C-alpha cells in the first residue's frame, strides 16, 4: 500500500476558479467572516464538507457588492472547495 | 468593499 | 474508519499569514479589514485547540522560508495541519509582500512523501485571495 502524494489535501478557496474575491475594509473578507462563524457554530455537529457547505451557502445568499463604480457594483461571489481528502474530517474526536 |  | 483519528496528543498547528502592507514598487494595495480576518481566524482555531502562529506581512522569500521550516518539524504528535493565506493573489498564486509565490511550491513541501509525520493526516489550505479579475453579475431568484 502507497497512497498518493497529493492526497489528504484539503483547499478551502474564498472564490471560484477565475473571479476576484471580496473583502470589506470594515468588517474583514465575505468568506473569512463566514467561515469563523460556520465553525464557531457547526465545529462541534458538523463533517467539515458540510460545514464548508454552510459557508458556500453563507457568502452566496448574505453578501453583495457595493460599489460607486458601476464595473464593480452589485457582484456576488461563490467559495470553492477542492477536496483531495481521503476521510471525513470531524474538529471533535 | 475592495477586491484582492 | 472513514475519519481521520483526531485524538493525537495535539490537534496541530494553524499558521497564518496576514498580508496587509505591500512594498510600493509591486504597485499593490494595502489590505484594509485583513487583520479583522487575522484576529477571528486566530480566536476561531483556537477554540479548535489548533497551536496558532500568526505572521504578518511577509516577503515571497520569507513564505517559503517558512513552510519550508515548517514542513520540517516533526508533527507526529499532531491530528493535522492548518495553514491560512490571506493576500493579494492570481489563479495558483499568492503575494509575499514584494511579489508572487506559487502555491504549488508552497504547499508541496508537504506532500505525503515530503512530510512523513503529515502523511495520511488531514492537511488543510484556506485561502483569501483573488484567482483572476472575473466579477461573477448574479442571478435574481
Amino acid at each position: 500500500h502507497k497512497i498518493p502524494v497529493e492526497a489528504d489535501f484539503l483547499y478551502a478557496y474564498s472564490t471560484a476558479p477565475g473571479y476576484y474575491s471580496w473583502r470589506n475594509s470594515k468588517d474583514g473578507s465575505w468568506f473569512i467572516q463566514s467561515l469563523c462563524a460556520m465553525l464557531k457554530q457547526y465545529a462541534d455537529k458538523l463533517e467539515f464538507m458540510h460545514i464548508l457547505t454552510r459557508v458556500n451557502r453563507k457568502v452566496a445568499d448574505e453578501f453583495e457588492s457595493f460599489s460607486f463604480d458601476a464595473t464593480f457594483h452589485a457582484k456576488k461571489q461563490i467559495p470553492c472547495i477542492v477536496s483531495m481528502l481521503t476521510k471525513e474530517l470531524y474538529f471533535y474526536h | 468593499d475592495e477586491v484582492d | 474508519d472513514n475519519s481521520y483519528k483526531m485524538d493525537y496528543p495535539e490537534m496541530g498547528l494553524c499558521i497564518i499569514i496576514n498580508n496587509k502592507n505591500f512594498h510600493k514598487s509591486t504597485g499593490m494595495t494595502s489590505r484594509s479589514g485583513t487583520d479583522v480576518d487575522a484576529a477571528n481566524l486566530r480566536e476561531t482555531f483556537r477554540n479548535l485547540k489548533y497551536e496558532v502562529r500568526n505572521k504578518n506581512d511577509l516577503t515571497r522569500e520569507e513564505i517559503v522560508e517558512l513552510m519550508r521550516d515548517v514542513s520540517k518539524e516533526d508533527h507526529s504528535k499532531r491530528s493535522s495541519f492548518v495553514c491560512v493565506l490571506l493576500s493579494h493573489g492570481e489563479e495558483g498564486i499568492i503575494f509575499g509582500t514584494n511579489g508572487p509565490v506559487d502555491l504549488k511550491k508552497i504547499t508541496n513541501f508537504f506532500r505525503g512523501d515530503r512530510c512523513r509525520s503529515l502523511t495520511g493526516k488531514p492537511k488543510l489550505f484556506i485561502i483569501q485571495a483573488c484567482r483572476g479579475t472575473e466579477l461573477d453579475c448574479g442571478i435574481e431568484t
